[PDB]
């Protein structure tokens, strides 16, 4: 897996 | 270290203030989405026009009461009110006044200029917009180059917005577990556009914020600086997930 990492999701 | 939203159109001046720590990383500006080359018409709302009179009175044209934006819609250049019309926000730039400024363990933040009402339009989310397959080659790349920021807004049913190469200063907003702002999903003109929007009064001065609802599939949490009593400890919260469902892929 990456090390770091992310999304954002409006809801 | 504060910096107003002019001062990211010189890119050389703009390159050189970076330099100087003065001023955050060279991104490419962009006005709007864009797209990696997949890119009758008549949604009219049934406002009633303004007399030239009742403009001089300091009547709104389609406000509160228009169809078009009651549905999150904006209305084109043939709206009934014509130059009055004032839900094209997004397509006229009718941002707040806000800087850019660098907080204290987050990186740089945005903060408002000047009182901003409640339900303000702050700025528009823009990226490029990806596909799951460009997603996925662009979380190697991000991981690969050990970014700390990241950039991927994931629209409900939708394409990944990524604003971490081309963007606009929205791009600088922080995460907050008692936020300030919120999403707004809106169409102009057939397609998706984002937008942040004030949930308060947010003073001039205060930084401006939203909840991520972040989503990590990184293996190391990142601990959440928002100093809220009720700060929920990391931005991702307690677990995990897989890549294909952080893309938002089911
Ligand atoms: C969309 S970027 C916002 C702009 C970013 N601060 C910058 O300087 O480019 C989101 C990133 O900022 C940082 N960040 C935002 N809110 C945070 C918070 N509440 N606590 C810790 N880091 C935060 C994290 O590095 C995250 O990856
Ligand atoms: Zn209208
Ligand atoms: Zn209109
Ligand atoms: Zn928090």
């Amino acid at each position: 897996a990456p090390s770091t990492g992310g999304v954002m999701k409006p809801h | 270290p504060s910096c107003v939203m002019d001062d990211f159109r010189d890119p050389q001046r703009w390159k050189e203030c970076a330099k100087q720590g003065k001023m955050p990383c060279y991104f490419d500006l962009i006005e709007e989405n864009v797209y990696l080359t997949e890119r009758i018409k008549r949604m009219q709302c049934e406002c009633t026009p303004l007399s030239k009179d009742e403009r001089a009175q300091g009547e709104i044209a389609c406000g509160e009461d228009c169809l078009n934006r009651l549905l999150m819609i904006e209305c084109s250049s043939r709206c009934p009110n014509g130059d009055y019309c004032s839900n094209r926000r997004f397509q006229r730039k009718q941002h707040a006044d806000v800087e850019v400024i660098l907080t204290e363990k987050k990186g740089w933040g945005l903060r408002a200029a000047k009182d901003l009402p409640s339900n303000t339009f702050v700025l528009e989310y823009c990226g490029e917009v990806l596909d799951h397959k460009e997603f996925k080659a662009r979380v190697k790349e991000y991981a690969r180059n050990k970014n700390i920021h990241y950039y991927f807004m994931a629209p409900k049913n939708d394409e990944i917005i990524d604003a971490t190469q081309k963007g606009n200063c929205s791009r600088f907003m922080n995460h907050s577990c008692e936020p300030n702002c919120e999403t707004q999903k809106w169409t102009v003109n057939g397609q998706l556009r984002v937008g942040f929007f004030t949930t308060k009064l947010v003073p001039s001065g205060s930084e401006l914020t939203f909840d991520y609802q972040f989503q990590r599939y990184g293996k190391e949490a990142q601990k959440c600086f928002c100093g809220s009593a009720n700060c929920r400890g990391y931005l991702g919260g307690e677990n995990r997930v897989s890549i294909r469902a952080a893309g938002g892929k089911m």
